[PDB]
């Protein structure tokens, strides 16, 4: 007796309408988390924490839910208001896999958000499909000639925005972007949730840049400006990265 | 023909029946009748240890 | 309250079957041990339960024991056996033939283990070997010690010869299965084998 | 002139402006975070023994006795050489290389950090 | 599609010899005992 | 007495009278042995106390 | 000096070490996983990481995203760990953290539904030994020391049987003597 | 009373004998005899 | 010209260890013409070698100013006019073969910020059977 069940809690709806914790999903000691403090082997002990007899007492019972040569990354947006609350996040996408269809990533992105309206999914899966098939032959350049553009960046994040500057040579591949983006939050202190979101809002930015190259083919390689220290002598940089408050 | 192979064959099969014969010797009158089975014999572990399941199965 | 509305079916963790198919598709041996032998004991009790017409997936998991059974009969003319962990794989072998040759009286779990194009090869390996064993060539003289060994090993593959021979039903000219059965039925003294 | 010094002197009150940012609120006015999406105090990796080496065994003093000792330990060797690695390079780089016990001390080096386990 | 289905009862004795002439009648008790059982849900 | 002893595998005589009382008490229920016994000790070392 | 700053060292390590108070279950033939190292099983399931076809799917990405599912899972095992949660802290392609979860999903090492009060328990393994698990120095609390190989024993603990090394008694019940 | 739970222990540890001693359930013969022993009889036709 | 100034006034004095004694402060060679052979092969106009001469001189020279402090990326990004790209190679380059980030205070280098390290738990495994603790 007195064990506790592995499993049959997914307290995860009520956080994301808590109106406390900054979760963009939805809109309609003196630690916090015992994850340093021993309790003296007593489960009880963890009731004394505010945000942990609320995943017990607010908590519900979930059943578990049951289921190529080189990748073509695709950022794909997601808006869709529905009953007062509404939904907006970003996610990445292989095109070159079709492991799982955009039906199952919507039914699965259902089940968390615990609606399961049977046509969100549907709309979702539509959504996902037409920003699919409008980009299929634009993200799978095979681009040369060395164009080294100059790349302003900004991310949105519950007006905590991050705001950047900095050349960039998208002919060689060494540099993963997410590597890059990794790199930048391990040294300004952020969350783990700016990982993605940086490098979701780069991707598109690529393809933005990679677009002018094919459709209209404007070439316009002529002089990124730079502050007469590396590339380009002028006398013999740009910017740096912040988190600005509005 | 090869001999490596077989002496070393011998050199487990050997062993492993000694153990085989010398599976049963803690089942006989006067060795179960008295006490050095169950106190002190955590150096054996072969049962005292299975109490944990007979109980828990209506056996006793 | 959340505590109490619990799944009655699921609060025991996985069921056997998921357990049973999971354990062989591990590397652990002790828990392919535990798993061969509940197959063995369902196959034996209940066949209806691991008919290879319900669970498709089954069928290469006890190819993936019985299929490197081939280089232990080609090395079993000489004392190979030597440590214990060798004749463990020979033991979980010999158990999974045990398992495909007892689902074999089915009739709807024969077709699929026919129309596998390799377990008649193993069939007509271990038919060749003990041809060779009735015959009295030179080549591949068996060794005595391994006999227990073999002589269960060639009673469970003519249990399957003689459950698939009718999807063999067209017989050719030049057979090896037809020659190595008259070859073999001069030699035994069996009369369950005869 | 004054051109590059003071380029690399904003440089490094800005290296230095960036850890006295992140080690506030990370360790010292709180000790941790929340993630909102799953209920796990998050903390800086460097404080945390990324890998865990092998196990030990032991037995306990008094015979006939069925108590569990389950513990733990920290280990390393000589805690003063840092884990600079030149293990991740191929060997076929440095043999152009120009002295012989520059070589020697490479591969101390690496012999040194291959030896993470015990 | 899952169906959360009760196994079948298999007759596992207590001791296990290896003859099979020590094996017949307690099977046959099983038999007996097990479709009795079972005739009624019918 | 009725105070907690001291670290356990020690059986006191008390504990020894009182596993003796509830086994010519009950004859079976090693729950209700365990009990009778002081509760601080399980079912799982009461029957390996007893063998 | 050295004394002082192994005890340094000792303190400022058990000062972050996430204390355990709530037993995790693995099922049993789930126990080829280590966290430290990739085992032959994860490669021939996902290959896919291990093909160097592509530049976004390395082995040190897997490893990093396989410890942060399984390291977020055990801190709070109660909880079913969901998609949507891990998704929006990873930086990895949707199909790809999708086959992960449920890879771990399938061999029970995260969400594995099961209630430990209707099973008993056993010993399998010997009574007694002092296991110590050898973990790493955190670098980040290493000493300055402006110019060793001191091992530290953090935390001791003792068990008087496998009935409470499964339900983390560690005799506190000398406190609550019932 | 302690001789009767002895006997109710022995000849349930002593009973199986083959499926939890690791060198016994290892031999040649046992495992040829538990194998042979689950053999179902052969459909005639 | 211009950086003899700069190694003369106010530069920490140079701690080296024995496996970079093969280093030269002047002019480069054949370990780093092998090791990233991009800034000499013609690779675009903009990587020229002269640029990856000022960029490693300007790399350990903002390490000598502070030798007790992990020199960042992004801190040498600030004032490098230079790919991303480059910068990561060569600032994984000299911190790889030890100079310039080899003797500093520990709890100075970033790390990403994450969850604990459940290494050190204990599991108990589901035995069909029973529920016998994880020790090997």
């Amino acid at each position: 007796n007195q064990l506790i069940p592995q499993a049959y809690i997914s307290n995860f709806h009520n956080r994301l309408t808590n109106e406390d914790d900054g979760i963009p999903i939805f809109t309609m000691g003196n630690a916090v988390l015992p994850d340093l403090q021993d309790q003296h082997h007593n489960p009880f002990n963890i009731l004394r924490y505010p945000k942990i007899r609320d995943t017990f007492i607010n908590g519900k019972v979930v059943s578990p839910y049951r289921l190529s040569g080189e990748a073509i990354m695709i950022p794909i947006t997601l808006d869709i208001e529905h009953m007062g609350h509404t939904i907006k996040d970003q996610f990445l996408w292989n095109y070159n896999d079709d492991s799982i269809s955009p039906e199952e990533f919507a039914s699965i992105y259902c089940k968390d958000l615990d609606m399961t309206s049977a046509t969100l999914q549907t709309q979702i899966a539509n959504i996902i499909k037409e920003q699919l098939k409008d980009l299929e032959n634009i993200a799978a350049t095979e681009i040369m000639s060395d164009l080294h553009v100059i790349i302003n960046l900004t991310c949105n994040l519950q007006d905590r925005f991050f705001e950047d500057n900095f050349q960039w040579n998208l002919n060689d591949k060494s540099l993963t972007p997410e590597r890059f983006a990794t790199s930048i939050v391990q040294d300004l202190g952020l969350t783990r949730e700016f990982i993605p979101l940086i490098s979701q809002s780069l991707h598109e930015t690529i393809l933005k840049i990679k677009k002018d190259w094919v459709d209209g083919h404007l070439i316009q390689d002529h002089v990124p400006n730079d502050a007469a220290f590396g590339y380009l002598s002028g006398i013999r940089s740009n910017w740096c990265p912040r988190v600005e408050i509005l | 023909l090869h001999p490596r192979e077989t002496l070393t064959h011998y050199l487990w099969s050997s062993k492993q029946n000694e153990l085989v014969l010398q599976g049963d010797q803690y089942f006989n009158e006067d060795a179960a009748r008295t006490s050095d089975i169950y106190s002190n014999n955590n150096n054996d572990r072969s049962l005292m240890g299975n109490i944990s399941l007979l109980y828990s199965q209506g056996r006793l | 309250n959340v505590f109490q509305s619990l799944p009655k079916e699921t609060a025991r963790g996985v069921d056997d079957l998921t357990r049973m198919e999971m354990a062989l598709l591990s590397g652990i041996p002790e828990e392919i041990k535990w798993s061969l032998k509940k197959y063995l004991t369902y196959s034996n009790k209940a066949p209806y339960m691991i008919s290879l017409r319900t669970l498709p997936d089954l069928l290469p998991l006890f190819k993936t024991f019985i299929l490197p059974l081939e280089r232990i009969v080609e090395g079993l003319n000489k004392s190979s056996i030597c440590d214990s962990k060798a004749m463990d794989s020979l033991q979980m072998g010999l158990n999974a033939l045990l398992i495909l040759r007892n689902l074999a009286q089915d009739t709807d779990s024969v077709q699929i283990l026919v129309k596998d194009r390799e377990i008649k090869s193993f069939i007509l390996f271990i038919l060749k070997k003990f041809q060779c064993v009735a015959t009295g060539d030179n080549k591949w003289q068996l060794y005595e010690g391994n006999a227990t060994f073999f002589n269960e090993l060639t009673h469970y593959t003519l249990d399957l010869m003689e459950a698939i021979s009718s999807y063999i039903a067209p017989a050719m000219k030049d057979d090896h299965y037809f020659q190595t059965l008259v070859s073999i039925l001069n030699y035994t003294k069996d009369r369950y084998m005869v | 002139t004054n051109w590059l010094y003071q380029h690399s002197a904003a440089c490094s009150r800005f290296n230095s402006d960036l850890f006295y940012d992140r080690v506030k609120v990370l360790l010292v006015d709180q000790q941790g975070l929340r993630d909102a999406y799953t209920n796990i105090l998050h903390i800086p990796e460097s404080t945390q023994s990324t890998t865990v080496l092998g196990w030990r065994r032991s037995k306990n003093d008094s015979p006939s006795d069925t108590s569990i000792v389950y513990e733990t330990v920290i280990h390393d060797n000589d805690l003063n050489k840092p884990k600079t690695g030149l293990s991740e390079i191929p060997k076929e780089i440095y043999e152009d290389v120009v002295d012989e016990d520059v070589l020697r001390a490479i591969t101390e080096q690496q012999n040194f950090e291959k030896c993470n386990e015990y | 599609p899952l169906n959360w289905v009760q196994g079948p009862a298999i007759f596992h004795m207590l001791t296990s010899p290896y003859t099979q002439d020590e094996i017949i009648n307690h099977e046959m008790n099983f038999l007996k005992g097990r479709l009795l059982e079972l005739q009624e849900i019918t | 007495e009725n105070n907690g002893n001291s670290v356990k595998k020690n059986w006191s005589d008390q504990e020894m009278l009182l596993l003796l009382e509830g086994i010519e008490m009950y004859e079976d229920q090693w729950e209700k042995i365990a009990d009778h016994v002081g509760g601080h000790k399980r079912v799982e070392d009461c029957i390996e106390k007893f063998l | 000096n050295y004394e002082q700053e192994a005890q340094k060292l000792e303190e400022k390590a058990l000062r972050f070490l996430a204390k355990q108070t709530h037993p995790v279950i693995i099922p049993s033939f789930a126990s080829w996983f280590d966290i430290s190292k990739i085992h032959e099983i994860e490669k021939r399931s996902n290959p896919d990481f291990f093909n160097d076809s592509s530049r976004f799917k390395t082995p040190k990405a897997y490893k990093d995203t396989r410890n942060f599912i399984i390291n977020t899972y055990r801190l709070s095992p109660y909880e079913y760990l969901t998609i949507t949660a891990v998704r929006r802290n990873v930086a990895m392609d949707v199909a790809s953290i999708v086959k992960i979860h449920a890879f771990l999903e399938k061999w029970g090492l995260i969400n594995y539904q099961i209630d430990p009060r209707t099973k008993p328990s056993l010993i399998g393994p010997s009574f007694t030994g002092h296991f110590q698990v050898v973990l790493d120095t955190p670098q980040g609390l290493k000493p300055f020391l402006p110019e060793f190989p001191v091992n530290l024993t953090i935390k001791k603990n003792v068990y008087d049987s496998a009935q409470d090394f499964n339900a983390l008694q560690d005799e506190s019940r000398n406190s609550r003597q019932i | 009373k302690q001789k009767s739970i002895r006997q109710k222990l022995i000849n349930n540890v002593a009973s199986q004998a083959h499926h939890n001693i690791p060198y016994l359930r290892d031999s040649p013969f046992t495992a040829a005899a538990q194998r042979s022993v689950q053999i179902r009889s052969k459909v005639i036709v």
